[PDB]
């Protein structure tokens, strides 16, 4: 799959497609991969199970609970507990979080990285999405969102693992 | 009409060396007491004890400052462990224990020392009882209204023949507690120590740095953290239930101590720092350090080695040089292998006088000098030779 947060000015975002592959075909096409946390004030993708996100999003959301809200250290503290409980260490997937402050990567080995630029490419395309999103970030005034699904189609062209079905949210600000 | 802090601090450098900081931090904290009896009854709740926070490795004086401020307050003083209580999620045992075994104390306090103020009178009073079966000499009225009015004549001769002179001596001191007993209100007493206990009561809690975090795990720090939601109450003012009584915590002192090597205040919990407003760090001793603890304080260990073996007959002297030696042996082994600060002076100064603390009751008459060379012949082997020193030092 292939997930892409951008954020531009007032806006940040995070795209994802739809399509959920099995050996060489494909399961489902609509998979919903972006979603909004914490009252809307988050906006999350996944890659990988649609379940293990699903727990991993409402403990994450169980973070930014009693920790006032600051994205970053309830993002540490549940890597924190994801790479450590059996249960949670038990579950893969890539996690792409953002928010008003700032949008970083969560993954399993309770690791925590801010990209660059705050532009995030997770999933098995992520490389020629950001590879795409950078030209434009680069040469380009489009929004935010503009470049994530514009990056995110470019990305599905090239990678035989992900769709032009799109999941989009956006955070303003 | 307390001392003041310059006072406070003087009466403390009686016994402890250095750590000056720590010494006007919780000298201001009794003086605010006196500072607050001086108030409007509206202020007198409002103003609470300025509870103190100490920051600084093992024995460099923590805990006598606590306990030598306390004395010097004659306040009812109590040390408690903060990581006793993480084991709760076990067993463990409930922190309110800390204000009852503080009111037992403050009550074995009220008691030794009522018994006391008052075992002199009830051995005056007992003498009249014995006196009275030899004799009663006088009464009302029997002889003169002057010359032959006062009985004493016989009976004085008669008590001091038994002053200096069943069984008087037995039946006295039966008398003794009976008088005593008679003349003192266990009522009052009881509320004696409660007064204490909530006007003066000193809470010393060693350990609280080993209540606080690191995503060490989930199960550990929810424990420990436990601990210190526990003692909100207790520091921020509420009602405990006492074996004497009910007491109210809201004006007991509190001196929270932490080494903080690992974890720092601002990890402790937010209602919890807000009431540890004043923060203070004592500094590792120094081998100058140790020589001055070795006899400056006025009761040093060195002050008490001597006295005992005066109690034996033997006068010892200790020479500059030997304390000086003394104090670098303690330093070494604190370096060489693990650093427990001056309570290493103890052992070390202990396993240097074995040989005189066994022989002297036959050295009984003589001048021993413990000098450098005595030191030196008695430690250095045990100090150079690490793996005995984690044994014997």
């Amino acid at each position: 799959t292939t997930i892409v947060s951008v954020r531009r000015n007032g806006h940040v975002v995070i795209a994802g497609d739809g399509q959920a592959t099995l050996g060489n075909t494909v399961m489902k096409g609509n998979v919903k991969k972006v979603r909004r946390l914490y009252n809307d004030k988050v906006i999350a993708g996944f890659a990988g199970g649609t379940a293990d996100a699903f727990t991993l999003f409402e403990l994450f959301e169980r973070k930014l609970e009693m920790h006032q809200g600051h994205l970053v250290k309830a993002a540490v503290e549940l890597a924190k507990d994801w790479r450590t409980d059996r249960m949670l260490r038990k579950l893969e997937a890539l996690l792409a979080v953002a928010d008003e402050t700032a949008s970083l990567i969560i993954t399993g080995n309770g690791d925590v990285v801010q990209p660059e630029n705050d532009l995030i490419a997770i999933g098995s395309g992520g490389p020629y999405a950001q590879a795409a999103a950078r030209a434009l970030l680069e040469n380009t005034e489009l929004s935010a969102r503009e470049i994530a699904e514009k990056a995110l189609d470019i990305a599905g062209d090239i990678c035989i693992y992900t769709n032009h079905f799109h999941t989009i949210e956006e955070l303003s600000y | 009409s307390e001392m003041t802090p310059r006072e406070i601090v003087s009466e403390l450098d009686k016994h402890i060396i250095g750590q000056d900081n720590a010494k006007r931090s919780v000298a201001i904290a009794l003086r605010n007491r006196w500072r607050r009896m001086q108030l409007n009854e509206e202020l007198r709740h409002e103003v609470t004890p300025k509870n103190i926070l100490m920051i600084g490795p093992t024995g460099v004086g923590k805990t006598e400052i606590a306990r030598r401020l306390a004395k010097l307050a004659n306040a009812p003083f109590i040390k408690v462990e903060a990581t006793k209580f993480t084991e709760v999620g076990y067993v463990g045992k409930e922190v309110d224990s800390i204000i009852r075994d503080l009111t037992d104390a403050a009550v074995k306090m009220v008691r030794v020392q009522a018994i006391e103020k008052n075992r002199y009178r009830a051995e005056e009073l007992a003498e009249e009882r014995i006196l009275d079966v030899l004799i009663p000499p006088a009464k009302n009225n029997w002889g003169q209204t002057e010359q032959q009015q006062e009985p004493s004549a016989a009976r004085q001769a008669f008590r001091k023949k038994l002053r200096e002179g069943l069984k008087i001596k037995d039946a006295m001191k039966l008398l003794i507690e009976e008088e005593a007993a008679k003349l003192v209100n266990p009522e009052e007493l009881k509320q004696d120590a409660i007064d204490a206990v909530e006007q003066h009561g000193i809470v010393f809690i060693d350990e609280i740095d080993k209540i606080c975090k690191r995503g060490e795990s989930s199960g550990p720090d929810v424990s420990r953290e436990g601990v210190q939601r526990d003692l909100l109450p207790l520091v921020e003012g509420c009602t405990v239930s006492t074996k004497h009584g009910m007491v109210k915590t809201d004006h007991i002192l509190f001196i929270a101590s932490g080494a903080f090597q690992i974890a720092k205040p601002s990890d402790l919990i937010p209602e919890l720092q807000g009431r540890l407003p004043i923060r203070v760090e004592l500094q590792a001793l120094t081998t100058s350090d140790f020589e001055r603890i070795l006899t400056e304080p006025n009761a040093s260990i060195t002050v008490q080695y001597k006295a005992l073996m005066a109690t034996e007959g033997v006068n010892i002297e200790f020479t500059d040089s030997g304390i000086k030696r003394i104090a670098e042996a303690a330093w070494q082994v604190n370096e060489s292998t693990e650093n427990i600060g001056a309570r290493r002076l103890h052992t070390v100064l202990e396993r240097l006088m074995e040989e005189i603390s066994y022989d002297a009751s036959d050295l009984s008459g003589q001048n021993i000098t413990i000098d450098a060379d005595y030191v030196s012949k008695h430690l250095d082997a045990l100090v150079a030779d690490e793996d005995l020193s984690r044994f014997i030092l």
